[PDB]
RNA sequence: GGAGAAGCAAACAUUUAUUGAUCCCAAGAUUACCGAAUGGAGUAAUCCAGCUAGCAAGAUGCUAGCUAUCUAUUAUUUAAAUAAUAGAGGCGAUACCAGGGGAAGUGAACCAUCUAAGUACCCUGAGGAAAAGAAAUCAAAGAGAUUCCCUUAGUAGUGGCGAGCGAAAAGGGAGUAGCCCAAACUUUAAAUGUGUCAAGCUGCAGAGCGUUGCAUUUAUGGGGUUGUAGGACGUUUAGGCUUAGUCUGUAAUAAGCAAAAAAGUUACAAAAUAUUUAUAUAGAAGAAUAAUCUGGAAAGUUUAACCAAAGAAGGUGAUAGUCCUGUAAUUUAAAUGUAAAUAUCUUUUUAAAAUGUUCCUGAGUAGGACGAGGCACGAGAAACCUUGUUUGAAGCUGGGGAGACCACUCUCCAAGGCUAAAUACUAGAAAGCUACCGAUAGAGAAGAGUACCGUGAGGGAAAGGUGAAAAGAACCCCGGGAGGGGAG
RNA sequence: CUCUAGUCUGUUUAAAAAGGCAGGGAUGAGCUGUGAAUAGGAGUGAAAGGCUAAACAAACUCGGAGAUAGCUGGUUCUCCC
RNA sequence: UUUGAUGGAGGUAUCAGAAGUGAGAAUGCAGGUAUGAGUAACGAAAAAAUGGGUGAGAUUCCCAUUCGCCGAAAACCUAAGGUUUCCUGGGUAAAGGUCGUCUUCCCAGGGUUAGUCGGCCCCUAAGGCAAAGCUGAAAAGUGUAGUCGAUGGGAAACGGGUU
RNA sequence: UAGGUAGUCAAGGUGCCAAGAAAUAGCUUCUAAGGUUAGGCUAUAAGGGACCGUACCGCAAACCGACACAGGUAGGUGGGA
């Protein structure tokens, strides 16, 4: 798996706003098959730097309850799972595509 | 569908390259907020299936220079 | 499903409120099997069109005919069609007479 | 299983038939069958050892009385043969 | 195939498509993980490796390719051990077939015989059919493999002679097809035993004393398959020659070569194309309506046509042969799949009509004793077949059968192995039909084994319809809304 | 922390076996968490014909099965003799 | 079978044939709705009250001040289990035994960062599978070498702060 | 400062009989076939952390009782008089 299929996309969410302007953290969607190693070569491939450490999450699928064309429950629908990933870099380093 | 139907191997390998940059960078953006072509994404994501194919049937032997 | 008229023909109603009226094909769905006449099946609609709330307005728009209410016309003729294979090409004749569309 | 290794013999299920009565064969009236019950008839295996000279070594086949009075009329090789079994498959 | 497409329904804003898209068919690629799951292990969708290649490979890094087991065949002392290929594992058909296991509820107004019944079900096997299949048979008629129907026939028999169970032959049909091994002899040897003389050879002579001398087993070819014919011996023969019928040279025979016939549906095996407007899997063309009236809407009312190998069935704003799609009769095949036919290819005979002496013609087999089952037939006078425990033959100058048995007579020739078709079955695929259903009906299910119930096995619902078209009620009034009253 | 004599509420209850008062055991034949083993003519039972997924003088599910009943119930429009 | 209202799209004479051919009950089945009845309950005898704010609407929401209750808990931190029920914002068809501006209700968005924790891992208890061997109609049953199997035994961290 | 609960010291000590897990793990050590920087130990400097769970409820309207049910519900904290 090329360092393309490990990063999905970066998360704009207030949380990591903050943590991103205070600590210098990054956070993405990446593939649910990465894990550490692989999502660090390609943070160092895609972007030029090398991360300090790397932190990976997975975040279970939401469950929703599907009724009918009238509407009323007739079973359950989910969401996606998917994998997150917090990077951190060092103080002077910085990504510049967000 | 973009044509790529005349190009050789290395070429073939050089825009799936850049063509995979297009992709993330494309991801990225829409992440951000504003893409005016959602589908460009789709665009994309079938020329590199296309280059894929067509790679894999250099090796094959199947379509020959 | 399959037929045989263009987009941008001129046609005859057969049949509806619009008797033989005749107007240029604008649209076809072939999914429901129905066909829109430029200024024919006009009908008045209401359009919010977002639920902010600047203003909506009234509007007046064509409706989808069935296919098989509408009738090629051309050059003051109106018939079925048939269609032929001469120079290596499927073209297409009025039954009535047999001319280039 | 109770199976003779060389011919397949194998045990056979039938029934228990008791009897009450005195055969017409005999001056009795006839014979009457009572309540049959299921039952199964054993074939003899033996698990017997042929001292082989051929290879000097003796080998312990599971055989019934029948197939080893056969061996003892026709000679083991060629009954092993005629089964179309070889006595390598042993040992 | 031609103008839309972005699934199954549109919506909201984004592209593609005449550079031939979408879609349909054929083929190929990709094809995560689990699962017969097979590197080990495991709580199925996941941890742990061995080895090799590439990732700066590296500190439990990633990716690719191998190492599971059984059986048959040999590379070896096929057991042990690895190696080599070949065939299998499981699922599917809540169908069919074969083999093994085999009830119980009932009837007999009880029940124990019997019946139900080889039924349900379990288990082992494969196939597209299976099984069976070319008479040691039916059976007293002159027939002639096996199987499936109509009759025989509810007959013949059987049955605590109670209830019940229940043929076969012949005849008339569907459908057709007969064959191949072992053994008798001989060649090529090998292995294992035994053997130092007159042991091989068609017969005179010379050579010859071991062409391995004689046997068994393994392997190869010839030889042959039955109311007792095939071999060794009896001749015409033997197309014709080359080699040799222990070696050379002759009467005298075999091994090869002209000449022919068959063959992957049994009968030897492995294919490959051309070739068949043959077929399966995408398609193309396709006939013949105007007016008038009612009505929102005509296809209908009415007045006149036209087509028809097409007045089958649907949709079309109310009821269509001629409005649209299709329908009759025709017809698309690059590629793929399935079929025959033709040669190619493969294999075989490269000979038959012909008399008597010897050899063989299927061995723990036929049969008998005891204990059981299948035959319609429950020991009954109980044949016959299979079969467990025992015993045990003949060798055509023979044996089996002809419902106890004996004699005669008439038939047949077992103890080796195959065989298409007629026949069973439809989960399904396509094309069609119905005095079959129209939402409490019809599959449980027009929405599905879902919701729900139980730890699990498992059990199991209810809910179809606006209008011809959303053309989904702009706007206004009451009300927080809902909703209603107006306006459209 | 584990058990239920006696009494009462409850009994179309809050609970398809509790609660309100009380009592026995309470360093032991003790209580209990977390795994595993014994399955139907069988298991288990300090032994009452107890229990084995709230029902056990032979569990439950599926199939035979629409089992058999001299027993009970039901059996739909009309007229004439 | 005639006239009307309703209804807006198929029925049907005569003759003849064929049945899933006629319901008032089976403690029948399915569905709707009465009856008891606006009656019993509205779930423990730990207890609420005032003012203010939000909101169209407040005895039941929020905030504040009093009172009351548990306090070897009715408190806090971790299992066994549940699986978004957690946080922010918006809303009240139903559902909450009433009301509701509120909720574990609904909709949208957000949220779980490990070398030191618990697993995975290297080990074994009971137990399970198990080549070979042995025993059985089949299916399997026994069982050795081995391999799995924690509630057990094995390397490493504490304090404080931040949303 | 004084007092001192509950651990802990302690798998201790002292007595008793019912005589009270295993380990192929870990730690330590030993030698074969093979090795003699091939390794290992004693240090330093540099970096290598696997994969998964991680919210919340958890004596309760969020678990198990058809319920937002007077029930069951493991273990560690257990203030003061």
């Amino acid at each position: 798996m090329k360092a393309y299929d490990i990063i999905v996309s970066p998360m704009l969410t207030e949380k990591t706003n903050t943590q991103r302007e205070s600590i210098n953290v990054y956070v993405f969607k990446v593939n649910k098959r990465a894990n550490k190693k692989e999502v660090g070569a390609a943070i160092k491939e895609l972007f030029n730097v090398t991360p300090v450490s790397c932190n990976l999450l997975n975040i279970k699928s939401k469950a929703k309850v599907v009724v009918s064309r009238k509407g009323y429950p007739i079973g359950k629908g989910k969401t996606s799972s998917w994998k997150k990933a917090y990077v951190y870099l060092k103080k002077e380093d910085k990504i510049d595509i967000f | 569908m973009k044509n790529f139907k005349n190009f050789t191997l290395e070429d073939m390998k050089a825009k799936r390259l850049e063509l995979k940059k297009e992709y993330l960078d494309l991801r990225f953006k829409s992440v951000v907020g504003h893409v005016e072509n959602p589908l460009k994404k789709r665009e994309i994501r079938r020329d590199i299936a296309r280059l894929n194919t067509m790679i894999c049937e250099y090796e094959l032997g199947i379509r020959k220079v | 499903m399959k037929t045989k008229l263009k987009i941008g023909d001129s046609v005859k109603i057969l049949s509806g409120k619009d008797r033989g009226r005749i107007g240029k094909i604008a649209s076809i769905n072939r999914k429901k099997n129905k066909v829109i006449v430029e200024s024919c099946n006009m009908v008045k609609k209401v359009i919010k069109a977002r639920t902010p709330q600047e203003k909506g307005r009234i509007i007046d728009k064509e409706a989808a005919i069935d296919i098989s209410n509408v009738m090629i016309f051309v050059k003051g003729t109106s018939s079925r069609l048939g269609i032929r294979f001469e120079n290596n090409e499927k073209i297409r004749y009025l039954k009535k007479n047999g001319q280039r569309i | 299983a109770r199976k003779c290794e060389i011919t397949g013999k194998k045990t056979m299920f039938g029934n228990n038939v008791p009897r009450k009565g005195l055969a017409k064969k005999k001056g009795g009236a006839g014979q009457h069958i009572g309540v049959k019950t299921k039952r199964t008839f054993k074939v003899n295996l033996i698990n017997k050892k042929f001292f082989i000279p051929n290879l000097g070594r003796s080998v312990s086949i599971k055989v019934s009385a029948n197939a080893l009075r056969s061996i003892s009329k026709i000679g083991l090789d060629a009954f092993l043969k005629k089964n179309c079994k070889k006595i390598e498959n042993f040992l």
